[PDB]
């Protein structure tokens, strides 16, 4: 509850200056004056036409080195479990396993855009 | 009155002659000026030849295009005078190579054998509208996307034929015919005597 | 007579070579001190 | 009492944000030879109120082709969870003490990203998706060592409440241990609120970028976020790794070192800022993938292994 | 004071020092006189002391310095920029070449003059018109903005 | 591909440029720069105007390297005219033009860097750049567009004090170059934002007609002030600063030596300048002095005949190319017998270089193309002229 | 009076020093772009700030506009404007009665007290604009009280051309754009379903032109022309018509007129600009009067413009991304009602 | 003579030393640190820049600034209508009609420069043979409207009259040098 609080309060505090923006000022519009932007020339193109991404295997990877990441994450409770050993066999296995998913993303053309 | 060397006028008219020589079937005239300057004058058709000669001969490399430009002498049949100036970073010398072209009379272009003229080329075609075959991409470069006319020609009035200003009417920038709120005053100023016999 | 004319004897000399100063710790002392504080910190 | 604070933390916080704007036109100004802003006010404190009232009065702009959701949703979002990651920050107390506080930030930081994703897609100008999508991958990617990061100074605190970590620095701070991850803290610090040496995501020169079709309101409140931010992040790397001296009978050094400690570290991004040129894209994530995370990587197992084979491991709690 | 007009006089004149105090201009530069402000910008004679910090994006821009030469290649997009501005906006004319056609005046292919193209609040004379000449123009652009009573205007209304 | 205007009121063109690119995602496949928002008709209204009434114009052309363009006219005039400078006036015009390639270079590099994103040396360097606008306005009047170096000498003597204050300036300046020498050559940041960028094979370069630093920064050994050395560049001694692979860091280290090697023209020029006149005293060319035109009926009829109707130089054509910060800037002047032009062909060093964006540019980011400009030092008058 | 030399566009002379002293209007912006085209001198009385009258000062040529600091209630301030002008236009108007001035003021009281002075100051013409089918008698305040002046203004200046346009079409126009913008409402309430209220609407230019022309013509003398249109539309097809372009959604739903004055009441209240007004409704439905009276435009000189012509331009800024391209080839005409 | 830039002389072969000291110049970021001390070193020296409307930046006698008509000390106008004021203008401003004055004398019935025209080349402060027209220190004279620009002789008399302390003072220093 205490942080509901806070939180409303901070989306109230941000919907009042947004609806303050909108209205509080004048506002006249020509087209031209709404029309898209790309320097002063008409834009020759829909502005959301496909655009290539030449980071095509960086993207994948983030996301499983994401993953790896979390299961990385419990380590702190982890650390303190009676094991100890496999503990560390287990994560230093996954952070390695991963790192190689790395090391094959370099070696490939992943990573170089 | 400046200092002048008679040895590059002697060099360069040496030059003139080797190249003349070796290019008889194009070169009309070659005379160095009082200024130590070299203008081989070659026939319209000599514009690839005369070129290439002088871009790749050991004894006359003639690397890079200084300019590639047009004067317009209305008299003139052919009213264009394109003149090529080159640059020989290897004799530290420069040649002017100067050809004739009539309006609708189109020269070649040497975008192959200097790259430098591609966009040279453009701007004379814009400006004078002489025409350059076998360009890759003749298309004007100066002035606005629109313009009528090739504006340094000698018959082309200075203030043209149209200016631009927004109308709210049409919410958009709209072409009118030019009227001008003080006429360029057009000084006379030849004086009625000359001044040496040149 | 007067015009603006370089001082008797000429002006002085004026440096124009790059003077970027070489000053640093050299690069294994500079390890160490980091790899102390690490060394430290872990005890 | 409850909204006393809550006010006691937004309010301040806010205001001080207006000012790291005058500070960051100050102190660019002096490193740059030029007074900087003086002549509005005294000493331009009044500065930031000025163009804070000129820009909400000047016309918001909707595009002709713009949502007007994901156009509006946009600022509010970056301004409510940067506002937001100030509730847990253990400055001396925190306001609310999260048990798994460092996961919340984490958490909080990571949904920023889409308001800049939401923008772009909403200005359907090129220009802008040349800016988000680019701008989301930096920001994606700098989270991925962002995080491991964290997760080695975790394991070495015993848990992920932030309060823990004044207990945890109560003899040295956690730059002495993990130095070499400060550094790798701080970089990616200041690529997560696309600060200078990273501020591809709105480059000017490349793509004047996300904010080009937006203006007055609009403009602003992510703007003040991104400011709230530059503390709030700086102000994290004051207590997990520059641990301000706490005492229990007087709890407001720690808050005064704390003040000292942040405004230093805040002067450091805005230092950095006049004084690099910025990253290529591509020199941005070959530094995060090639440079940096094949070290956090590691170092993270060196933090597994330092607490046991060192009889180290931290307690819980 | 006690009175609805003495309040909606207050206001405007809180109103007009803010737009007064904060004027970003616009980042767009034609010909030289963008030099000329380059040093305004500059250490010897800085704007952002007064206020103005420069910003590109047109859409978060009050004040358009046109300076240099507004050929009529470039007037069409001029007036897109201007058009595309926030709605309080303001022109500063920089330049015999913008304020009237200067050098360039009977050129086809020069506007004679923003004003065709752009109203222009302020004309700041001079072939490079001097630095603290710009900024005693943007200094008059202030001036200008604080007499304006939009608010006193729509009261009496 | 994408197409995307990065054109006209970027804060990377110079606000007069339009670059449409190909943009193939973030690579940029082909550039085609469209030039011509800024052409003014400069060479069409010379023909209208006689030779003094038209240097101005020559003042505008690359508006950043004034004096050193008001040198080219001035040596292509002269030369039609068979006159040359009186010996002081040569020495203030190498004062005056090395001035300007410092003035020219600040330009250059600090504007780069404002492109790719530091700040900071562009306003350290602009501070040391109105100190030198100084010196023109002390000796012409105008901060720039002097118009001080006239087509025969040069317009009026220095003041009495601007030889001492230039020394100043100069003793005080490597320090500021050294600044951002420390600020902006070895950043990791911009090495990897400026080396290996643009590379242009030198046989490349000179058959594109670069003709400049982009000439030197690939290895040709060409500076137009020692090989046909105009005005005393005969007399000053200087080492050109040639360059070895020519990334664009390769031609930015090239432009911050140029300005350390101007410093050194500078120092001789300050160290040996010669008592004399300032203009030639031909009055047909130069005009009378003001107390001889109102004693002296031959220094009226020559004044008002100067500056009513003109010098009439003689019929010929020359171009005259002098280095100009950019590269060579050439005037084709073609001259009938009467006192105003026929044609005046400005040679920009930067049409040639604009030219070579698309080939320079090749397999590069749209954050390159920023850089690929910032090297070309191009300013779009002397482009557009 | 001033000869007319020049050839035709700006930078010219024809010799038409005008007063227009409500020229910051929607009409009026029109009627000085003309006038400042064809070279005339044009006097703008304004009372706005500067700021808002920057839009008429690239119109006209340098020295060819005048702007004068002019206050309704003060009568030396018309005073001073006519001093210098041969021609005085009167386009004062409002819709919403604003606190501190009456339908009475804006249309009949103030547009005397100007042509009054115009005569004391000897202007050879004065052209006053009231609404089309204004009687005396008419329901909306507005058309009535517009009568009375039309009236009036008569015997303070006999022979003063009386043009009385219908409600006008053009970007920036209410007629066309309030409908359009009847997309913030999910339903567009059009009394008796938008049905017998024919209405016909007039391209701006067609009106400005026409006026302008006035200007310059010894034939409209006592003239009361009515600018029309050159075709006629019963309310529902304009409706849809409209939000046929803007492509939103049209929901044609009747709604009691009895009950709509009353919504016209609530936004009337607005202390800023009323959306609409108890005055606009009735008009709204007030029927569009025949076509039998001194002929306005074609009379004048310009040919009428049919509205789906240009309606492309006024009702684009309405649509969305996803119909922006689309064009008036792709979309269906409305159809006219000779009714 | 010609200097290499960027050319390295030779081949130095790696030592660990070598080495150390480059890898902890990649991975401790030490050049990056030096810079950071250039702009911290400057944030302690003094400001360059001047209060404007309080402190002006220096102009010295030759500055052209605005145009001016001057007089004669008795009080008659130096202009003389030779008009190669006109004649010598590169961008056309200048525009002068003269006829003979009552008294007999040669005088301009209309002098305007159209100072947006002007660029302010400073020849006809040159050209002038009476001196008459002068390029005045006074460079802020920026106006609201485009016609106030425009300049008649009225104008620039009484722009001659309110400079001519600071014109006689400036033409006084610099006309030895002409
Ligand atoms: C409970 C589930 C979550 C509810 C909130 C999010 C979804 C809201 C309902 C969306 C329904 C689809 C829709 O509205 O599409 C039209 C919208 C229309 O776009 P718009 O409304 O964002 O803006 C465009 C406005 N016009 C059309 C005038 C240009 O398309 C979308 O953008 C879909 C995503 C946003 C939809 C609205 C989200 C509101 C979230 C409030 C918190
Ligand atoms: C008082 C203000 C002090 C400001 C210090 C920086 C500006 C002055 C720099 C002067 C200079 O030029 O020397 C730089 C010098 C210049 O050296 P160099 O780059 O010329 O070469 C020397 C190094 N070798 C020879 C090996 C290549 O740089 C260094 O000495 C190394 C700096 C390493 C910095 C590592 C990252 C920062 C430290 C991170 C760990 C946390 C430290 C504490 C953080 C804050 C805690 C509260
Ligand atoms: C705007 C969108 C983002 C909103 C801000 C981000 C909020 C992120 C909240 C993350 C979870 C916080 C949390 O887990 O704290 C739980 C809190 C204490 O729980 P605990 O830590 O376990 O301590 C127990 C013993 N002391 O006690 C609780 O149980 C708190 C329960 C949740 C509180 C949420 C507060 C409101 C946030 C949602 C607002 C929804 C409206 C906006 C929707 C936006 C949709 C895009
Ligand atoms: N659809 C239409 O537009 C039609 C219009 N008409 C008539 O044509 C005329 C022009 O119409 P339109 O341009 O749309 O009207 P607007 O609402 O655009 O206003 C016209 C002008 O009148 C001025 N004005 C209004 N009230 C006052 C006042 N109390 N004191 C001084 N000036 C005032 C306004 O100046 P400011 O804004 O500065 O106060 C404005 O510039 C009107 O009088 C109207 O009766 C007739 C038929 C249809
Ligand atoms: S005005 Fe003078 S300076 Fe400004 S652009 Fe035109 S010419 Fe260059
Ligand atoms: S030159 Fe001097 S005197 Fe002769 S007209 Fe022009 S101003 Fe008058």
């Amino acid at each position: 509850m205490n942080l509901y609080t806070v939180i409303f309060i901070n989306i109230l505090l941000s919907l009042t200056l947004i609806l303050v923006a909108f209205w509080l000022p004048q506002m006249n519009l020509y087209s031209e004056k709404a029309n898209p932007y790309e320097c002063g020339f008409d834009p020759t193109s829909s502005a959301r036409l496909p655009f290539s991404m030449k980071f095509f295997l960086v993207a994948i990877t983030f996301l499983l080195f994401d993953l790896e990441i979390a299961l990385l994450l419990p380590l702190p409770w982890a650390i303190q479990t009676i094991k100890t050993s496999t503990m560390m066999i287990m994560a230093f296995i996954l952070v390695t396993i991963l790192s190689l998913g790395l090391a094959y993303e370099w070696t490939q053309k992943g990573l170089e855009w | 009155v400046r200092p002048r060397s008679d040895v590059t006028h002697k060099q360069l008219s040496a030059f003139g002659e080797y190249v003349a020589e070796i290019l008889p079937k194009y070169v009309q005239q070659v005379q160095v000026s009082c200024l130590d300057e070299l203008e081989i004058c070659i026939h319209p058709d000599g514009v690839i030849p005369t070129l290439t000669f002088l871009r790749d001969h050991t004894n006359a490399q003639f690397k890079s295009l200084a300019d590639l430009t047009a004067v317009d002498v209305p008299t003139r049949q052919n009213r264009f005078e394109i003149v090529y100036n080159l640059l020989s970073l290897r004799f530290n010398s420069r040649i002017r190579v100067k050809t004739y072209a009539d309006e609708l009379t189109p020269i070649d272009s040497i975008v192959s054998v200097h790259i430098a003229a591609n966009w040279y080329e453009r701007e004379v075609w814009d400006m004078f509208g002489v025409f350059f075959f076998n360009h890759p991409d003749l298309r004007r470069i100066l002035t606005d996307y629109g313009f009528e006319g090739h504006p340094f020609r000698k018959d082309f009035p200075l203030t043209g034929y149209v200016e631009l200003r927004y109308d709210d009417e049409v919410k958009r920038v709209v072409a009118e015919p030019v009227e001008l709120a003080q006429e360029f005053r057009k000084f006379d100023l030849n004086s009625p005597w000359e001044a040496f016999p040149a | 007579v007067k015009q603006d004319m370089p001082p008797p004897g000429g002006y002085g000399p004026i440096d124009y070579k790059r003077n970027l100063p070489r000053r640093g710790l050299s690069g294994y002392s500079m390890f160490a001190v980091g790899i102390g504080a690490l060394i430290f910190g872990y005890w | 009492m409850f909204f006393i604070n809550i006010l006691t933390l937004l309010v301040p916080i806010l205001i001080a944000m207006a000012f790291l704007t005058l500070v960051e036109r100050k102190i660019l100004g002096y490193m740059q030879l030029r007074k900087g802003p003086n002549i509005v006010g005294p000493y331009g404190i009044l500065q930031p109120f000025a163009d804070a009232m000129k820009l909400f009065m000047k016309e918001p702009m909707r595009p002709l082709t713009t949502s007007m959701s994901l156009f509006i949703i946009a600022p509010t979002l970056s301004l409510t969870l940067a506002l937001s990651l100030w509730v847990p920050l253990p400055m001396p107390h925190p306001l609310i003490n999260l048990n798994l506080g460092i996961l919340f930030i984490l958490a909080t930081s990571s949904l920023s990203v889409y308001s800049i994703l939401w923008s772009g897609w909403a200005s359907n100008s090129k220009y802008s998706l040349f800016g988000a999508l680019r701008a989301v991958a930096q920001t994606i990617s700098y989270e991925v060592t962002m995080a491991i990061i964290l997760l080695s100074v975790l394991l070495m605190n015993g848990s992920y409440s932030l309060q823990t970590l004044i207990t945890t620095q109560e003899h040295m701070w956690l730059l002495l241990p993990a130095w070499p991850m400060a550094m790798m803290w701080f970089i990616s610090t200041l690529a997560e609120t696309n600060r200078a040496p990273f501020d591809l995501t709105e480059g000017e020169s490349e793509l004047v970028g996300f904010n080009v079709e937006y203006a007055a309101g609009p403009f602003a409140l992510f703007f003040m976020a991104e400011y709230t931010n530059i503390i709030l992040m700086n102000a994290l790397t004051t207590i997990i790794f520059l641990g301000p001296l706490y005492y229990i009978n007087l709890p407001e050094l720690y808050s005064t070192n704390f003040m000292m400690e942040a405004l230093l570290l805040s002067s450091t991004f805005l230092w950095i800022r006049a004084s690099y040129p910025r990253f290529r894209y591509d020199q941005l994530m070959h530094l995060l993938w090639k440079n940096f995370l094949p070290l956090t990587l590691a170092l993270c197992m060196w933090h597994i292994s330092l607490p046991i084979f060192t009889a180290g491991v931290p307690p819980y709690m | 004071r006690s009175r609805a007009e003495y309040v909606v006089t207050k206001l405007d004149d809180l109103i007009n020092w803010a737009r007064r105090s904060s004027l970003w201009p616009m980042t767009f530069g034609l010909a030289c006189c963008a030099v000329e402000m380059m040093h305004m910008a500059a250490p010897r004679y800085d704007m952002d002391r007064f206020g103005v910090v420069f910003r590109a994006s047109p859409r978060q821009a009050d004040v358009m310095i046109v300076a240099g030469t507004l050929t009529n290649k470039m007037a069409p997009a001029l007036r897109k920029v201007y058009d595309q501005m926030p709605e309080p906006r303001y022109v500063v004319s920089m330049g015999s070449c913008a304020n009237g056609g200067g050098y360039y005046h009977y050129s086809y292919s020069v506007v004679r003059g923003c004003d065709r193209i752009v109203p222009v609040d302020i004309y700041v004379p001079g072939c490079p018109p001097t630095a603290e000449a710009l900024l005693y123009g943007i200094l008059q652009l202030q001036r200008k903005i604080k007499r304006e009573q939009k608010l006193k205007i729509w009261y009496r209304r | 591909n994408m197409t995307l205007n990065f054109g006209p009121q970027h804060p990377a063109a110079h606000g007069v440029l339009r670059l449409v690119l190909e943009l193939s995602g973030e690579m940029v496949r082909k550039c085609d720069p469209h030039i011509g928002l800024l052409h003014r008709g400069t060479e069409k209204l010379i023909e209208y105007k006689t030779y003094l009434q038209a240097l101005p114009y020559f003042d505008r052309l690359d508006y950043v390297s004034m004096m050193c363009n008001e040198q080219a006219y001035s040596i292509a005039v002269e030369k039609l005219l068979n006159i040359q400078p009186p010996p002081r006036a040569q020495w203030i015009r190498v004062l005056f033009g090395e001035i300007t390639r410092i003035l020219n270079h600040i330009m250059a590099v600090t504007t780069h860097a404002l492109d790719i994103g530091a700040m900071t040396p562009f306003f350290w360097m602009f501070e040391e750049r109105e100190k030198m606008f100084e010196f023109y306005e002390r000796v012409s009047g105008a901060r720039m567009h002097a118009a001080y170096i006239r087509p025969g000498g040069v317009h009026q003597d220095l003041p009495l004090g601007l030889l001492d204050d230039i020394y100043e300036f100069s003793k005080n300046f490597s320090l500021r170059i050294d600044e951002v020498e420390e600020m902006l050559t070895n950043n990791r940041i911009w090495r990897n934002r400026t080396v290996d960028i643009g590379v242009v094979t030198a046989e490349d370069a000179l058959n594109y007609g670069f003709s400049g630093v982009m000439l030197r920064g690939s290895g040709i050994q060409w500076d137009l002030r020692k090989t046909q050395p105009y005005d005393v560049y005969d007399q000053v001694e200087f080492d050109v600063p040639i360059g070895s692979r020519g990334d664009c860091y390769d031609r930015y280290l090239c432009r911050v030596e140029e300005m350390r090697q101007s410093l050194r023209i500078i120092e001789q020029c300050l160290n040996k300048m010669p008592p004399g006149e300032i203009k030639v005293d031909d009055a047909k060319v130069s005009p009378p002095k003001r107390a001889e035109m109102k004693t002296s009926m031959e220094s009226l009829i020559h004044h008002f005949k100067l500056y009513t109707e003109g010098y009439q130089v003689p019929p010929g054509a020359t171009y005259t190319a002098i280095e100009a910060p950019k590269g060579e800037f050439g005037v084709y002047l073609v001259s009938d017998g009467s006192s105003r032009p026929y044609r005046c062909k400005i040679k920009a060093p930067g049409f040639a270089h604009l030219a070579g964006l698309d080939k320079m540019s090749k397999g590069h980011m749209l954050a390159d193309v920023v850089a690929i400009i910032g090297t070309q030092d191009i300013v779009f008058g002397e482009i557009d002229r | 009076a001033v000869i007319p030399h020049g050839k035709g566009g700006r930078s010219s002379v024809s010799g038409v020093v005008a007063t227009v002293f409500g020229a910051t209007g929607f009409l009026g912006r029109y009627v000085v772009n003309h006038l400042g085209r064809m070279g005339s001198q044009v006097i703008i009385p304004y009372r706005c700030d500067v700021y808002d009258i920057m839009h008429l000062r690239l119109m006209g040529d340098l020295g060819q506009l005048t702007f004068l600091e002019w206050d309704a209630r003060d009568k030396d301030s018309i005073r001073k404007a006519v001093q210098h002008s041969n021609v005085v236009i009167n386009l004062i108007g409002r819709e919403w009665e604003t606190r501190n001035f009456d339908f009475e003021d804006v249309f009949v009281n103030i547009p005397r007290a100007i042509a009054q002075a115009s005569k004391e100051a000897g202007v050879e013409r004065f052209i006053h604009v009231s609404h089309l089918n204004a009687s005396m008698k008419s329901s909306s305040k507005s058309l009535r009280s517009k009568a009375v002046g039309e009236k009036e203004v008569r015997s303070v200046f006999p022979e003063a051309i009386i043009i009385r346009p219908s409600d006008i079409f053009g970007r920036e126009d209410r007629f066309l754009n309030h409908f359009a913008n009847y997309r913030w409402f999910l339903a567009v309430p059009l009394v008796s379903l938008g049905f017998k209220t024919v209405k016909q609407p007039v391209y701006v230019a067609d009106v400005s032109k026409g006026i302008v022309n006035a200007t310059k013509d010894p034939d409209a003398v006592g003239k009361t022309f009515a600018f029309t249109g050159p075709n006629r539309y019963l309310l529902f097809h304009l409706v849809k018509y409209i939000f046929g372009m803007t492509h939103r959604t049209f929901i044609p739903y009747p709604l009691p007129l009895f009950v709509y004055s009353w919504i016209g009441k609530l936004f009337g209240l607005s202390p800023f600009e009323p959306w609409t007004t108890k005055d606009k409704v009735e008009r709204i439905h007030i029927s569009d009067v025949m076509p039998t009276d001194l002929p306005g435009l074609e009379d004048l000189g310009v040919q009428p413009t049919p509205l789906e012509l240009k309606s492309i331009e006024v009702l684009r800024r309405h649509r969305t991304y996803r119909w922006l391209s689309s064009e008036i080839e792709e979309t269906k005409p409305a159809k006219t009602v000779n009714y | 003579t010609y200097k290499y830039v960027n050319k390295k002389e030779q081949e130095s072969e790696v030592d660990m030393k070598s080495a150390t000291d480059n890898a902890a110049r990649i991975l401790m970021w030490t050049e990056l640190i030096r810079g950071l001390g250039m702009t911290l070193s400057y944030l302690f020296r003094e400001p360059a820049t001047i209060n404007y409307p309080f402190e002006k930046g220096p102009l010295s006698p030759r500055f052209r600034g605005e145009h001016a008509l001057r007089r004669y000390p008795s009080g008659e106008e130096r202009c003389i209508a030779c008009k190669l004021c006109e004649a010598i203008c590169p961008a056309q401003a200048i525009t002068i009609e003269a006829e003979p004055r009552a008294d007999g004398s040669r005088r301009t019935t209309r002098y305007d420069i159209d100072m947006t025209k002007c660029i302010y080349c400073g020849f006809c402060q040159e050209a002038c043979p009476v001196d008459a027209i002068v390029e005045g220190p006074n460079f802020e004279f920026s106006t609201e409207t485009h016609e106030e620009l425009l300049y008649n002789k009225e104008k620039l008399l009484n722009n001659g009259d309110k400079w001519e302390a600071e014109i006689a003072a400036n033409i006084q220093a610099d006309y030895l040098y002409r």
